[PDB]
RNA sequence: GUGAAAUUUUAGUACCUGUGAAGAUGCAGGUUACCCGCGACAGGACGGAAAGACCCCAUGGAGCUUUACUGUAGUUUGAUA
RNA sequence: GGUGUAGUGGUAGGAGAGCGUUCUAAGGGCGUUGAAGGUCGAUCGUGAGGACGGCUGGAGCGCUUAGAAGUGAGAAUGCCG
RNA sequence: GUAGCGGAGAAAUUCCAAACGAACUUGGAGAUAGCUGGUUCUCUCCGAAAUAGCUUUAGGGCUAGCCUCGGAAUUGAGAAU
RNA sequence: UAUAGUUGAAGGAUUUGGAAAAUUCCGCUAAAGAGGGUGAAAGCCCCGUAGACGAAAUGCUGACAACACCUAGGAGGAUCCUGAGUACGGCGGAACACGAGAAAUUCCGUCGGAAUCCGCGGGGACCAUCCCGCAAGGCUAAAUACUCCCUAGUGACCGAUAGUGAACCAGUACCGUGAGGGAAAGGUGAAAAGCACCCCGGAAGGGGAGUGAAAUAGAUCCUGAAACCGUGUGCCUACAACAAGUCAAAGCUCGUUAAUGAGUGAUGGCGUGCCUUUUGUAGAAUGAACCGGCGAGUUACGAUUGCAUGCGAGGUUAAGUCGAAGAGACGGAGCCGCAGCGAAAGCGAGUCUGAAUAGGGCGAAUGAGUAUGUAGUCGUAGACCCGAAACCAUGUGAUCUAC
């Protein structure tokens, strides 16, 4: 059969123009009277992956 | 080349021998034949289809 | 080329590898398995994207957005490709098509300015950009959103 | 006269003191010993028979208990036909 | 092709290049003046392996080039004899 | 006559066709087993690990570290004094 | 048209054999050189094949005839009709890819319960406006699924431990109260010509003589491997502690794919099997009595990388139609690439964040793809093979034992 995509991966990342991944941040929902203004900054930009977690991950993304 | 069916049914039966019509010319007819005896309104009908 | 002297092109065709086949070949005795382990069983691994029993990444990160149901997607054509016609034609989507440089025009045609014209066209589309209108109207044109 | 069995890597299959996966017929150094059998005894072959029943594990089972969790047959109480 | 210099222990494992079995196609062959199979020999190659000769045997089988695979056995307290 | 989510028990977890903490037969079924056993031809080149971090994790796994094959790249980035 | 049938071309000698279809000469035939048989391998010997011909009877399928049924316009808009315990709503369940969810639509149980063309339902809670339809009555060919069976065939499918469990009198013998489980076992020769007669012996069996190309092809019958059991001989062996060989070597006995020959060997040096699992094994850790046969990374569909070929800012067709189960043309729906950024509105070689033209993120700046073949890895499928204790759902047992 065809294979099938991971839909919780699909639905928090998303595929950039030159083949890499960007994602969101952790840390980004709760607490924040424990973190510091600069933490909080700092944790609203955007990343990407690391080649790490890319191995491991390609499969599951193929198609979107 | 077409309805001419005499000619088929008299070159069938030898054992050297294949006949095929000119809308019907495979690559595996042609590359085990040793020659190919075509005759001239044959020829103009696989020009015609090779374009 | 005759039947009894065939020969594939260089490169073309590889044998195969066949384990379990005795030591000296290289995979006899377990087969490139290693010793004992899940991995060593038939049918043995773990699942895509698994790690044991940390917290997978994808489930540390936050979901993100939504998909809008009335999205418009165009079919960019930027302005090289109005350059492979005569000065003065009146470039429309169906002399766009039947050059196949646009099939599937998603929700319409829209000109992007990258990067120079020189032709004296007439274009007909459903959107330019402030620079395509622009440009196509110096080298001496005329645009038409229809 | 008739006629099995469990067992079995191949065997021309000694003793002492050592060595060694730390208790050797088979390895070292010695000591003893012509070749082939019969009737008897059980010290060794970590002798045979039974992939330890003791102990721990498998995010194994199964039977049992209850003020462990989540359900339910049965019993009861109200509304409505 | 010569000549120099350097190298060539190996478990898990990666990479290269080959030997042999059965069947398909095309080509060129052998066979009751004896095919396959079996048995013996003091033969050849760096290895898997290849020939030639004797005896047995009685009807089928090699070689070249390409293709396809139920394609190689010493072990599972394996299964049948 | 009483039948397996069952029966029968002067009560022993006792009996229900030489086996009963839940009979026998067929099917789901090639159940599942992070465990144990086995896995069949040849030569040439290279050649590990037995560690860190996280883990209902500790004889399993994942990412890094350590091996092998193919490419790219300015160098004079590597090593030993 | 299905179910019996008819007719159907063309060869002799020679060599080797028991026997030719083989060999060598010289001929003929083909709308027939597909296949099977015959004492070995046949276009021309036999059965057939290509082509031509045929049905008393019964059953099927067409066509055209009869017979049976069914089917008309224009206008009016006074009034009447158009499927009721129904649509629908509350409560509880289920079906829709949709797990109560913001839950439209379709069903079932229970209770409540419309309107009538100035009407009624739907467009995913709900309302208004616009648009598309007219429930609560019935039937209907084809294009799609399957093969116990009959005819005709096909295979880079098996060839007697294979292929059906079963090539043979097989669901048999055998096992169980029963439901149920379930095998082993093919081959003389061209032709039985299958050994008349004699001799030893109760017979079995054997030796002659005969058959036959061959009997060491004699019915336990083609070939006839290994384990295992014997008989005969060249060389060694009764003072010797041996994982059984390997290296050195006198004597004896032979004489080969002819070369730095072959068998045996007193005596001397050296030397703790094979496999698995282990930090580590001769292991007193694990497996194997021996010999033979069988017995384990495969395929389908997807995803990715390397190699190879054709086109190249482009590449390529799917289902389907004609065609020999084929090649070999039509078919451009669709798919990938050619532009990105942003949650989105959107903007575009740039865009997002931001008051910012600042800075920063991701992109551009000549920067190659696509179809197919082949090999390496991965996913879904039993997915390299073998191995539980158990769990569930139909059925069969009180001929033993308990009451």
């Amino acid at each position: 059969p065809k294979q099938k995509t991971h839909r919780g991966l699909a639905k928090r990342v998303k595929r950039t123009g030159g083949g890499g991944l960007k994602r969101g941040r952790a840390f980004t929902s709760h607490r924040f009277h424990g973190k510091t203004k600069k933490q909080r900054r700092q944790l609203r930009k955007a990343s990407m992956v690391a080649k790490g977690d890319y191995k491991r991950i390609r499969q599951q993304l193929a198609r979107m | 080349e077409n309805g001419n069916d005499f000619a088929a049914l008299s070159a069938r039966n030898l054992p050297n021998v294949s006949v095929v019509t000119s809308d019907n010319v495979s690559v595996l007819d042609v590359v085990s034949a040793n020659k190919v005896l075509a005759t001239q309104t044959a020829l103009t009908q696989i020009e015609e289809v090779l374009a | 080329m005759k039947l009894h002297e065939l020969k594939p092109a260089e490169g073309s065709r590889q044998v195969r590898n066949r384990v379990g086949r005795g030591t000296s070949s290289g995979n006899g005795k377990t087969a490139g398995r290693g010793q004992k382990g899940q991995k060593a069983r038939s049918g043995g691994g773990v699942r895509l994207g698994f790690e044991g029993g940390q917290t997978p990444l994808f489930r540390r990160l936050p979901k993100r957005g939504f998909t809008n149901i009335n999205r418009k997607d165009y079919a960019v054509v930027n302005l090289d490709t109005l350059n492979r016609f005569e000065d003065g034609t009146e470039v429309t989507p169906v002399v766009l098509k039947e050059a196949g440089i646009v099939k599937n025009e998603k929700a319409g045609i829209k000109v992007l300015a990258d990067g120079e014209l020189t032709k004296k066209l007439t274009v007909k589309a459903a959107k330019f950009s402030k620079s395509a209108q622009e440009a196509i109207e110096a080298a001496g044109g005329s645009i038409e959103v229809i």
